């Protein structure tokens, strides 16, 4: 239940996005011409927030009592203290390179992005429209409305219960992998923009999970969390065996797939295909010569049986291959010792972070002090503290 | 719970030696059996089977490691209980990995030096009798 | 910096 909204948190949040922005302006990153683009996020997420300020000057009460606004501001101020517990928790390894750290730094860099858009989606020019929003795939669009209606914003339980209905959820682990792919804010929410973007993504409708199964959690094409620069990156490896390639979320072009391939001259270039289902462009590419490796890989997964009516069945997906395709997200969060809730508690004495949950469950076990080191507890206190 | 199943994609990724084809259907996640290899001391081979027992809460409370199948050393017992004590209560944290465990079991197989299992009456041959146990234990590992 | 280019011939 996040709470009302109002100037003073704003601000709050806009001085914890400038303290993310002074830790990335450090040159021994060079981050100001990298794919999310980071330092051009915050400033523009902060910039678009005094839009919105501006249109309810004088209807702040309306504003502040908005769910999705709430959960959006709630979301905003987490991420923006993950990103300072990132640069203080790694330390010197920022500033490495293909580090942990750095790979986690882009990762959040990739969900300011997407906060971003989906901000913009929600509130356009500044005034909120999210009763209204356009979900674009027909199909979809109605299992929205005969289920949320004029919802922005869901719970993951009642989006996950409501689509089960439609589209079964073979079981525990793949309702998880579901979610670290449609929940792009990470907040365990799901709003009607995530939505069109997700449904847009593994269309048809008609097919959505067998899509989604098929193309992200099994096949070794699929890149979760990469930009444009880390593709070029990966690539090079393959850049002497002609065919291989990559696919992953377009950043620029969301609910749009980017496509990157190794030529036959041994360059890498990449692509958004343009009006057609991700795997009709890998179909079609594999049968052209263009797409044989993924990741390199060498067997080059079959995807033809996603086209006419009642298109086959379904794929067996192990227990095993969800745990690996949910590892490829966020996870820098959670916390160690659960591994599934975000970490939310800072020990003192010591200093080990870790989700109160499972400190509450320790010590009601009589777990002598600190999970990690054993040490006494004496008090907890935020991972990272409020503006002073 | 999803902390075993990342506990699990950490030991087989990592295919470390010692321990060779783990086994567990994923419908339990609670029961691991798996396989080790010494080096060292006598040991070699054979049927070298273990089974770690994950407890309901893990992991606020250790895992049991208990051998299936059958082995000499000190401190280990017959009816296959082990003790170290990385894995013990009043001694153990929450934090620790499976996998560096069952490599603190390797430093209990492998250049030991336990402090006396369940029963007196094998414990004490290690003292004096480097012939018989030494012997039914590069031998033991073969006929069994 | 970056660049799409068009699907593959
Ligand atoms: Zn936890
Ligand atoms: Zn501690």
């Amino acid at each position: 239940p996040p709470g009302t909204v109002d100037k003073k948190m704003v601000e709050k949040c806009w001085k914890l996005m400038d303290k993310v922005v002074r830790l990335c302006q450090n040159p021994k990153l060079a981050l100001k011409n990298s794919p999310p683009y980071i330092l051009d996020l915050l400033p523009d997420t902060y910039q678009h927030l005094r839009t919105i300020l501006s249109r309810y000057e004088g209807k702040m009460e309306t504003l502040g009592e908005n769910e999705y606004f709430r959960v959006f501001m709630e979301n905003l101020m987490k991420k923006t203290k993950q990103t300072i517990s990132l640069f203080k928790e790694g330390k010197e390894r920022m500033y490495e390179e293909n580090s942990q750290p750095r790979r986690n730094l882009t990762k959040l860099s990739l969900i300011f992005s997407h906060m971003l858009a989906e901000l913009k989606g929600i509130f356009p020019s500044g005034l909120f429209q999210g009763d209204t929003f356009r979900i674009t795939k027909a199909d979809a669009a109605e299992f929205w409305r005969k289920a949320f209606g004029e919802k922005t914003i869901v719970p993951w339980k009642s989006f996950r219960q409501a689509l089960h209905e439609v589209h079964p959820i073979s079981s525990g682990l793949e309702a998880m992998a579901l979610k670290s792919t449609i929940d792009l804010t990470c907040n365990d929410y799901i709003s009607v923009f995530e939505f069109d973007i997700f449904t847009r993504l593994f269309q048809p409708w008609s097919s959505l999970l067998r899509n989604w199964n098929s193309l992200a959690v099994t096949h070794p094409g699929y890149m979760a969390f990469l930009t444009y620069d880390e593709v070029k990156a990966r690539l090079q490896k393959f850049i002497h065996k002609p065919g291989s390639y990559i696919f992953r979320l377009s950043c620029t072009r969301l609910g749009q797939w980017a496509i990157g391939y190794v030529t036959a001259d041994g360059n890498i270039l990449q692509t958004i295909p343009h009006n057609k289902p991700l795997f009709q462009a890998l179909i079609d590419g594999f049968r052209e010569g263009f797409y044989l490796f993924p990741d390199g890989r060498n067997q080059n997964p079959d995807l033809t049986g996603l086209c006419e009516p009642t298109p086959q069945d379904h794929i067996k997906v192990t227990q095993e291959q969800y745990e690996l395709y949910c590892e490829m997200g966020s996870t820098f969060q959670l916390c160690k010792i659960c591994a599934e809730n975000d970490k939310d508690v800072k020990i003192e004495p010591c200093g080990h972070l870790m989700c109160t949950s499972c400190l509450t469950s320790w010590q009601e076990s009589e777990g002598q002090g600190c999970p990690f080191c054993r040490c006494e507890i004496k008090g907890t206190e935020p991972i990272v503290v409020d503006p002073f | 719970s999803r902390r075993l199943m990342k506990e699990l994609e950490e030991i087989r990724k990592c295919g470390m030696k010692n321990f060779r084809n783990i086994q567990v259907d994923e419908a339990n996640l609670l029961t691991w059996q798996g396989l080790i290899v010494p080096d060292n001391p006598p040991y070699d081979k054979g049927a070298f089977r273990i089974e770690i027992n994950f407890p309901a809460e893990y992991p606020f409370k250790p895992p049991k490691i208990t051998f299936k199948t059958k082995i000499y050393h000190p401190n280990i017992d017959e009816k296959g209980q082990v003790c170290l004590p990385v894995i013990s209560a009043e001694n153990w944290k929450p934090a620790t990995k499976t996998d560096q465990v069952i490599q603190s079991l390797i430093a209990l197989v492998n250049d030991p030096q336990p402090e006396h299992p369940l029963r007196a009456d094998l414990a004490e041959e290690y003292s004096k009798d480097r012939k018989k146990f030494c012997k039914n234990a590069e031998e033991f590992t073969k006929k069994y | 910096s970056d660049g799409y280019t068009p699907e593959p011939a």
